[PDB]
């Protein structure tokens, strides 16, 4: 119940003296200022101008510009004075069971608008966390009032969405930024911001975010008030991620030395940076297809980091996985250097 | 009626806590402000993450609002984060209002204390992201953690980070001979110094078996038979059997070793963990290491997945055997 | 509940197989005068694992967005990923050559595909994939252990490549 | 009431061996603020009779008189599950593997219910009630990190005893709070003490070798030793020398089947093997012990090359096994490997 | 306000690992440069038939085959044929006291089978005849009592009998519980008032509603009695309470027991409790008497199947039953309407059996009763496509079809028939050309074990469709296992996956049709070259061939490679040894199993062995000495052998 007051003036709340949400400082607006997903955009606005809106299910990784997307469609298609009366927005936070499909979906789907005549629209947030019951039931929803009323279902996992509500919807997926195109959004807030970065500060911040602004941006302003300067130790520093030159030593300390003196150093960086054994993993699993290593070599070094990376989840001694993982490069390729 | 060692003798405010000097220097910064950040403390256990957080909370609070505005949480509940996320909004729901007649009104924010937060699957860190941006100026979280690299990006970013180097030897022998002075227990350094190295380094597990072996034996000395058995550390004259019967080369006294090691009900985990502490820092071959050391972890996995124990240890103290015998 | 199977008759309905929805959907496209190609009929019955709904609702969602039926525009509205990327993998990993397959399966990653999709293509790719049947029966048991560690919560880039060297050391390994 | 239940003790003072470990426990609990016990060793080490003892130290004499209830409860996906409990005013005790995967509930609300009782009861004499899980060895992951957060929740109004044969399933922050109890198998010597003083309160005189061969038929296992002397005492009024011990049926049934792989190397065999095992596990009798019998049963045949290759098959398939759902598939397939590699060794 | 979020570290000066730089080997600087360029999809068109069982060519006329079946009444001479056919396939049936009885229920139908074959008397009962016996005679007392009291009232105007007022029936589902309560009733002219579990039955409102159907008689007590008052609330006839499916309580039926224990209490007419569910035996808390429904012998039920067959007038097979029952756990009801089912839609195979022991056969029903014959051609025979070589994309489809729809049922299908599937002869259980026949003896036992590996790996290492051991542990257990369904009519709520139930049911149906398809080619090639050894003079098929019980003869295939008769009388023993009252307290399970359970099995043979001595009767008395309450069944069960 309720919860939707708190988030609609948490948006517009802040001390605008002192504190700088830069994510929240640039927002997109409408589908032409979402300069993003351009083929998915013109899509969704030529569907809605030619009154031929199907079920959309916008589904993608968090932070790619859904919910904003849906709400700019939501406000070109209905105007403000009837936008009550013709969009239904819920999330999974008004979770009671599966009585949320049969309650306030199922009456708004089963009448007319009230006051101007037109199709209506239904938002549901986060629809992967509803139930699998909940959902055969609002297929149902969607088969029986499809004329009437369109469905816009915005997921993060395409997955735990049945293939019913999938085969009665249009799927559209929000994928990654790639890097490129990313990389001006930085240079334009750098510029407007005036701070200390250079290029290696745009490496880590374009690899650690994966192809997202919020996380993006989140990382730099901390970075740019933690320190006053964006580079790559101290982005790797405030983000608290394994630093290249760590795990180029370890990897150093795993293909020259013998066995016992390794294992002593890595446990030592280990204890000094805090750094696990999964994300050493992750790490070294990229350096891996850098580094010119033969065929043989590399297939025997993902098999056992795969396995290592397997054996790490069921909650093992990591002390034991770590000394294998350092095995899993002594078997091979120090015998290779020994040759 | 009376209470566990380890919360008892724990420093009641901030600046107790040794060994440490930019850790509590910027906590004692944070609470001369009223403000305590969003905090993040990642370092090996039995160090003093727990114990500086509890300590700056009674700082800031009063005592007898140091409970009410406080709750501790841990991340491994078993029903998803559904359960944790409607028990953070519920404490951050409830506002209970307090006054302190020490002279400094309580601060408005509450704290809750989150402990292995390193734990967390990352759409779960994600929920736990957004549940803090939704409650970012009512309540300051605390994520309790040993590897800060397994918490992914947006909380981590916008957390303040402390790192707990953990303690020396002599600190926490010193700190453990205060408590034996302080509970009258008749204690020699040796027994402590074997609680020491027998804990790895971690104080609670040392309080712990200190107290467990003064509740044993009560009115009575502290011997290393009792620290071991209770520490449930394997007998070193027993790592050495095995190591001589797999140098051996002899499948029969093998068998006859394992089947008293079983026999005597020492866990298969501990043998583990102590035959590849000894396997690792000795004069081996690096080929030898590292097979015995692969089969280890495959046995060790086998043992966190529950597989038999006796069989386990028949094969990983065979692939022993063959590898030693090998060059023989 | 078994009491109700005991007071009912069960029928069973199996997965339609792709000469039927083929033939429903030439149906259709003849009744409805849709341009098509038959790289789009096979585009089509790909996206659809025997369902007959969902190669209705892609169909339609194409003829809608670009009009035309090719294998292009329905990977662009159906928006999987591509199966001769997944077959360029596979067919990689049969001559174990893992910095190939590696390359490509970056490139899918980086794409934004997660990990159960990509290993379902890969599945769906390699069932009718021309190979020899004791290869097609070991990459189809290392194909899913790989799947039940993606199931069990344990989903990474590591992961993925390690099923890539798996497979390619079945190949150069007797 | 059997010799391993009629003669069962009841006091501290009654154990002749572990008499440092039985007094430590009577110390610890003059105390008053025992801590959860986790208590390890062998099966037919005495974990049962020294928790009985201790309960019956803590507590007054009314813990001997028991009942039997059966507790139902909802599954959270909404389905009725029954299981049996044996329970008192002072203590319960609950056995939460036999849920399946679904121990978490036995778990939980059944301690919710002893928590309630608890608030509920009062006696004056101490302020818990000891909560018994036997057989928490094979608790899943998430079962046991429901234990933890109980134990952490519920430790004021309930103590927590788990008994289990080995510590290798249990989480380590599990065994962070528990007081550890190793009671290892007691040795010859004190098995040959423990048939003595039956034997003599029971009105008969055994002789000491035959105890001595009863010690060492037994494997270090108490109530084995217990039941073949009670079984030896069916079979002959006097112990004579030449008393045959009564070997196990079962075990015997494994040894012929041992017989039966090592002679004929056929998949005709193979199949009257796949037969024998499946008759065998239709007695309920858990794969983990046909697996480790089929080891020590085959081993005594190879030769001392081929033992450690089997070692290893064996261990592998038992995780195998204990992963997997029908023991049948990695049990049988154990058998075909060995069978296989038994007939190209013999070959060359 | 957006504070500073330092991370705080205790760098001290030193340690050498701090201030780490890049390590001047020459492998780590050799950094590859990373490659983006992958191959391009617009060039490369997707063919025909690529991904998919496309082809050019279609069949056009095998399928669509519509049936028309005209089928001709039988006379009585064939009719007689097929009953002494079924007669001599059923030597220990007395076939002849049924059959004017079905035929003259049999003399455009709106009826189920159930309720057109529905048996009016207890005596055309098929199966639990001590249990049917025990039932007639209760009621048959309670008549006497009836009249007795008539005769009473007439004539005015209980240890020794040991009338207990209620009987409680347990058995498993649509084995005719209430089918022998009806037919009782009929018989002897009782009134049923039945409680369903489908009507709200509350405590009050049972009591206010049906208390006085107990405590008084009828007012109509001639004419229209055999009609049945299903209780609901938005010669003379004696009334008789039923409750059925009395386990099912619900949050709207508040104090049912309560209500029905008062029942218990003031009745002086018949009350009946009819449920499935064998906990209910232990819960309730009151005096009655119990009858137990076994599970019916699957033959006699076989045969009155196949005579519902024939007074439909068609003719059949025994086998097709036994399995169509075995599948159905020899559930008469399941079987009876999907009989129904399968016999009104006019017939699946027409093949001719010519069998003395004519029309043509009807073989076939446990294939479509599978929904094999959707994935199957209807020339198309399940083994032999089995025993062939797959070669074709179809046929491999319809491979992985069938192995999946036998996935989700949690049963393996090449593993249970495992014997019956290989190309290997099967016989009921009753120098260089040797070591050429021992090479081809270990190349088939190499295949064997390679497969065996292969699904040792399928059911480990890959998930299965069904989460194995949900509410009990693995089978072969006494803990428990009589896991009832819900009875709440809240949501489940669960947080279940979806994706990885069918993708790994595809999965591991690929990988067993493909271990199999490797074994069984292995084992071709393998006895490829056996006619060479039997040119030599030496023929290992004794050692080839594969030895299988009779049981698993009688069915066309099986769900199960095991007796499951053997495990229910195992189970049964260790419940009902273990359930005595000293034995009771025995906590540690597994220990008390293989430590209490054979020793007592060898002092019962011990004992028999005492006995068959002619010894002194006391020897007898060791049981009975101990205070060691076992019943003598169990007794002589443990006394006789270890299988
Ligand atoms: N393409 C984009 N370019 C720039 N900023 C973007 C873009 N997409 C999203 N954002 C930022 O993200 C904010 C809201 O995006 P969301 O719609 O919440 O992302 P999302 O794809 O819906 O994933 P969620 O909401 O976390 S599940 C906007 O106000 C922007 O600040
Ligand atoms: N430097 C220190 N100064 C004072 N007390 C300390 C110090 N190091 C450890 N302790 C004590 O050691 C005990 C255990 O430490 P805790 O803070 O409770 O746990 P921990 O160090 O956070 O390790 P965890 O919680 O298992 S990750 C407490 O009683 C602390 O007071
Ligand atoms: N032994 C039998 N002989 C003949 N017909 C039977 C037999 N058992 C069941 N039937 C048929 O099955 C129908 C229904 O049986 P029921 O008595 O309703 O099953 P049930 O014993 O009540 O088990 P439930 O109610 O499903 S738990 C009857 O009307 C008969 O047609
Ligand atoms: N001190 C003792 N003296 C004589 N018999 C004992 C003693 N301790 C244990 N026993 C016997 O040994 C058997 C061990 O079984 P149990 O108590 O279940 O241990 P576990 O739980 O380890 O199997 C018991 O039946 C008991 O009768
Ligand atoms: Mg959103
Ligand atoms: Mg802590
Ligand atoms: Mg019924």
């Amino acid at each position: 119940m309720e919860t939707s007051a708190l988030k609609q003036q948490e948006q517009p709340a802040a001390t605008k003296i002192r504190n700088l949400p830069w994510v929240e400082k640039y927002r997109p607006q409408t589908l032409n200022d979402l300069i993003s997903h351009q083929d998915i955009l013109s899509t969704i606005q030529k569907f809605i101008n030619e009154d031929r809106l199907p079920h959309l299910l916008l589904y993608g990784p968090p932070g790619t510009g859904k919910t904003s997307t849906i709400l700019a469609c939501a406000k070109q298609l209905y105007k403000d004075k009837e936008f009550g009366s013709m969009v239904l927005e819920l999330n999974a936070s008004d979770d009671r069971g599966i009585d949320i499909i049969r309650g306030p979906i199922l009456s708004f789907a089963s009448t007319r608008t009230i006051f101007k005549k037109g199709f209506k629209l239904v938002i549901l947030d986060e629809a992967d966390a509803m139930t699998q019951d909940a959902q055969n039931a609002l297929r149902r929803v969607i088969e029986k009032f499809t004329e009437n009323t369109r469905f816009c279902l915005i997921c993060n996992y395409l997955s735990k969405i049945i293939p019913a509500l999938q085969s009665r919807c249009t799927r559209f997926r929000f994928g990654p930024l790639t890097p490129e195109l990313m990389v001006p959004r930085l240079e334009h807030v750098v510029e407007e911001e005036k701070v200390d970065i250079s290029e290696d500060g745009m490496k880590a911040l374009v690899t650690l975010s994966s192809g997202d602004m919020r996380r993006a941006l989140n990382i730099l302003q901390s970075t740019n008030m933690a320190f006053g300067k964006v580079t790559e130790e101290t982005v790797y520093t405030c983000t608290g991620h394994p630093l290249k030159s760590d795990i180029a030593n370890i990897l150093d300390w795993m293909l020259n030395q013998d066995f016992t003196t390794a294992y002593r150093n890595i446990t030592e960086l280990k204890t000094l940076k805090g750094l696990a054994l999964h994300d050493i993993l992750t790490e070294i699993h990229l350096f891996v297809h850098r580094v010119d290593f033969p065929s043989s070599v590399r297939i025997h070094l993902l098999t056992k980091m795969a396995d290592i990376e397997y054996r790490l989840s069921v909650g093992t001694n990591e002390k034991i996985q770590l000394s294998s993982l350092i095995a899993a490069f002594q078997v091979t390729r120090d015998l290779i250097v020994a040759e | 009626k009376p209470v566990p060692w380890v919360e008892k003798y724990r420093p009641k405010c901030v600046d107790e806590v040794a060994f440490q000097e930019e850790v509590v220097a910027v906590l004692k910064k944070s609470l001369e402000g009223a403000d305590l950040p969003n905090l993040l403390f990642y370092g090996p256990p039995g160090t003093g993450k727990t114990s500086t957080i509890l300590a700056a909370a009674r700082e800031l609070f009063g005592p007898e609002l140091f409970r009410l505005r406080v709750l501790e949480l841990n991340a491994s509940d078993e029903r998803g984060i559904q359960v944790v996320r409607e028990k953070v909004k519920n404490f951050a729901q409830l506002t209970v209002s307090g006054s302190r007649s020490d002279g400094k009104p309580c601060p408005p924010f509450k704290i809750v204390i989150l402990d292995e937060a390193d734990s967390m699957t990352s759409a779960a860190q994600a929920a736990l992201r957004r549940t803090m941006e939704k409650e970012s100026k009512t309540t300051r979280f605390c994520l309790i953690c040993n590897y800060v690299s397994r918490i992914i990006e947006p909380l981590t970013s916008r957390c303040s980070k402390f790192r707990f180097k953990p303690l020396s030897d002599k600190i926490q022998q010193q700190r453990l001979l205060d408590i034996a002075k302080k509970e009258n227990v008749k204690i020699s350094d040796e027994g402590i110094a074997y609680l020491v190295k027998v804990s790895e380094g971690d104080l609670r597990k040392a309080i712990t078996f200190l107290q467990s072996a003064t509740r044993l034996t009560g009115g009575k000395e502290i011997t290393e038979k009792v620290i071991t058995d209770i520490a449930g550390v394997i007998p070193a004259e027993k790592i050495d059997g095995v190591f001589a019967a797999c140098q051996s080369g002899s499948f029969d006294k093998l068998e006859a070793v394992v089947k008293d090691l079983i026999d005597e009900g020492h866990a298969a985990t501990q043998l583990v963990n102590q035959l590849h502490d000894v396997v690792v820092e000795n004069n081996l071959s690096d080929k030898q290491k590292s097979i015995i050391t692969e089969k280890l972890a495959e046995v060790d996995k086998c043992l966190a997945d529950g597989a038999d124990e006796h069989l386990q240890l028949i094969s990983l103290c065979a692939t022993v055997m063959q590898q030693l015998s090998q060059n023989c | 509940i078994e009491p109700i199977q005991s007071r009912c008759a069960v029928l069973r309905y199996t997965k339609l197989t792709d000469a039927q929805i083929l033939t429903r959907l030439m149906n259709v496209i003849e009744k409805e005068r849709v341009p098509y190609t038959d790289d789009g009929l096979e585009a089509i019955i790909f996206t659809a694992q025997g369902d007959m709904r969902q190669a209705l609702n892609n169909l339609q969602s194409t003829f809608s967005g670009f009009g035309f039926i090719n294998s292009e525009n329905v990977f662009k509205v159906c928006d999987e990923p591509h199966p001769l990327l997944v077959k360029e993998m596979i067919q990689h990993c049969v001559n174990a050559n893992i910095d190939e397959a590696y390359k490509i399966l970056a490139h899918l990653w980086h794409l934004g595909y997660s990990p159960e999709d990509i290993i379902g293509n890969i599945f769906r790719v390699c069932k009718t994939f021309q190979m020899a049947e004791y290869l097609k029966l070991e990459f189809i048991k290392e194909i899913g252990y790989t799947h039940m560690k993606i199931a069990e919560g344990v989903n990474s880039l590591l992961q993925m490549a390690g099923l890539l060297a798996r497979l390619c050391q079945k190949t150069m390994a007797p | 009431s059997l010799w391993v239940d009629k003669y069962r003790p009841c006091s501290l003072g009654r154990l002749d061996y572990h008499k440092e470990q039985a007094a430590q426990l009577r110390n610890l609990v003059q105390c008053g603020d025992f801590p959860h016990l986790l208590v390890y060793g062998p099966s037919g080490a005495g974990k049962k009779t020294r928790i009985m003892c201790i309960l019956r130290e803590l507590y007054g004499v009314g813990v001997e008189k028991l009942r039997i209830e059966h507790q139902t409860i909802t599954t959270p996906s909404k389905k009725k599950i029954e299981i049996s409990t044996i329970a008192s005013n002072y203590h319960l005790e609950v056995n939460p593997s036999d849920a399946g995967n679904s121990d978490r509930v036995v778990i939980q609300e059944m301690l919710k219910t002893v928590a309630q009782s608890q608030q509920l009861e009062t006696n004056s004499q101490r302020d818990f009630k000891v909560v018994l899980l036997t057989e928490v060895d094979k608790l899943t992951k998430d079962a046991q990190h429901a234990l933890r957060r109980t134990m952490e929740k519920y430790m004021s109004t309930c103590r927590l005893i788990l008994c289990c044969n080995s510590t290798s399933k249990v989480i380590p922050p599990i065994r962070s709070r528990c007081l550890a109890v190793r009671v290892p198998a007691p040795s010859i010597e004190d098995i040959c003490h423990v048939l003595s003083t039956v034997c003599k309160k029971e009105g008969l005189n055994l002789p000491s070798q035959l105890a001595h061969r009863l010690a060492e038929k037994s494997c270090r296992n108490l109530r084995k030793a217990l039941l073949m002397c009670e079984a030896c005492r069916v079979q002959q009024y006097p112990f004579t020398a030449d008393q045959e011990i009564p070997e196990t049926d079962w075990e015997v049934y494994l040894r012929e089947t041992a017989n039966a792989i090592v002679s004929q190397q056929t998949p005709q065999r193979l199949l009257e093997v796949r037969g024998r095992l499946y008759e065998l596990l239709t007695h309920c009798i858990p794969p983990e012990i046909i697996m480790k019998g089929l080891l020590s049963e085959l081993l005594h045949n190879c030769d001392g090359q081929l033992k450690g290759e089997v070692a290893q098959m064996a261990a592998y398939y038992e995780h195998r096994l204990q992963l997997g759902s029908k023991a049948i598939y990695h049990l049988e397939a154990f058998v075909a490997k060995f069978m296989a590699l038994y007939k190209k060794f013999m070959e060359d | 306000s957006f504070q500073r979020v330092v991370h705080v570290q205790q760098k001290d000066d030193g340690c050498c690992l701090w201030h780490l730089k890049p390590p001047s080997c020459p492998l780590l600087t050799k950094f590859k440069e990373l490659n983006t360029k992958v191959i391009d999809l617009s060039k490369c068109g997707i063919a025909l038939g690529e991904f998919s069982t496309l082809n050019s060519k279609l069949k056009s006329g095998n399928s669509a085959a519509v049936f028309m079946r005209t089928r001709k009444e039988f006379t009585e001479e064939v009719r007689n044929l097929l009953l002494e056919e079924i007669r001599w396939s059923n030597p220990e049936f007395s076939l002849k006291k049924y059959f004017p009885l079905l035929l003259k229920k049999q003399i455009t139908e709106d009826m189920l089978w159930t309720e057109k074959y529905q048996p009016q008397t207890a005596s055309e009962l098929i199966g639990n005849e001590l249990a049917i016996k025990k039932l007639h005679s209760w009621l048959k007392d309670w008549k006497r009592r009836a009249e007795l009291e008539e005769r009473q009232n007439l004539k005015g105007k209980e240890e020794e009998s040991r009338l207990c007022n209620t009987v409680l029936i347990t058995g498993p589902t649509g084995v005719g519980k209430t089918a022998a309560v009806y037919a009782c009733a009929q018989e002897l002219g009782f009134k049923i008032f039945e409680v369903n579990a489908s009507s709200q039955r509350s405590g009050r409102q049972i009591l206010s509603q049906l208390k006085e159907a107990t405590q008084s008689h009828q007012v109509d007590k001639q004419g229209v009695n055999s009609q049945k008052p299903c209780f609901f609330n938005s010669k003379n006839a004696t009334s008789l309470i039923l409750f059925e499916e009395v386990d099912v309580i619900f949050d709207e039926d508040a104090g049912f027991l309560n209500a029905i224990k008062t029942f218990m209490a003031t009745t002086k007419r018949p009350v009946i409790l009819t449920t499935s569910d064998p906990t209910f035996s232990l819960m309730f808390d009151g005096c009655f008497e119990e009858i137990k429904f076994s599970t019916p012998s699957l033959l006699n039920v076989a045969s009155y199947l196949q005579m519902i067959c024939l007074t439909e007038n068609f003719r059949t097979d025994v086998k097709d039953f036994v399995t169509l029952l075995t599948a159905n756990t020899c559930d008469i009801r399941k079987s009876i309407l999907y009989l129904q089912f399968w016999i009104r839609s006019g017939g699946g195979v027409l093949e001719e059996r010519p069998l003395t022991l004519l029309p043509k056969c009807d073989s076939g029903c446990a294939e479509t009763l599978f929904g094999l014959k959707n994935i199957f051609s209807p020339s198309e025979d399940l083994f032999s496509f089995l025993k062939h070589k797959i070669t074709m994309k179809e046929e491999w489809h319809k491979f992985i079809q069938l192995l999946t729809e036998f996935q989700m049922r949690n049963v393996d299908f090449l593993y249970s028939n495992l014997e019956f599937i290989l190309p290997l002869p099967v016989d009921t259980i009753p120098t260089t050309a040797g070591k050429k026949c021992s090479a081809l003896v270990s190349h088939c036992l190499n295949s064997l074990s390679e497969f065996m590996d292969n699904m040792s790996f399928l059911d480990a290492l890959l998930t299965d469709v069904r989460e194995q051991n949900k509410y009990g542990r693995n089978d072969f257990s006494w803990t428990n296992g009589k896991v009832t369904s819900g009875l709440c009519d809240e949501f489940s709520l669960e947080s279940n996956d979806g994706w990885t139930s069918q993708s790994s049911g595809e999965l591991k149906a690929a990988a067993e049709a493909l271990s199999f398809t490797k074994c069984s080619s292995a084992i071709s090639k393998a006895l490829e070259t056996l006619n060479s050894c039997k040119k030599l003079g030496r023929d290992p098929t004794n050692d080839l061939t594969f030895y299988v019980s009779q049981k698993r003869n009688n069915v066309y295939f099986s769900q199960s490679a095991a007796n499951l008769d053997n495990a229910w009388k195992r189970i049964s023993v260790i419940k009902s040894v273990f359930s005595s009252r000293s034995l009771l307290y025995v906590g540690n399970r597994q220990a008390s199993i293989i430590e209490y359970l054979p020793t007592l099995r060898n002092i019962c043979k011990t004992e028999k062995l005492k006995e068959q001595g002619k010894s002194k009767r006391r020897f007898l008395h060791y049981f009975e000495g101990i205070h060691l309450d076992i019943p003598k069944e169990t007794v002589n069960t443990l006394a006789a052998d270890f299988p």
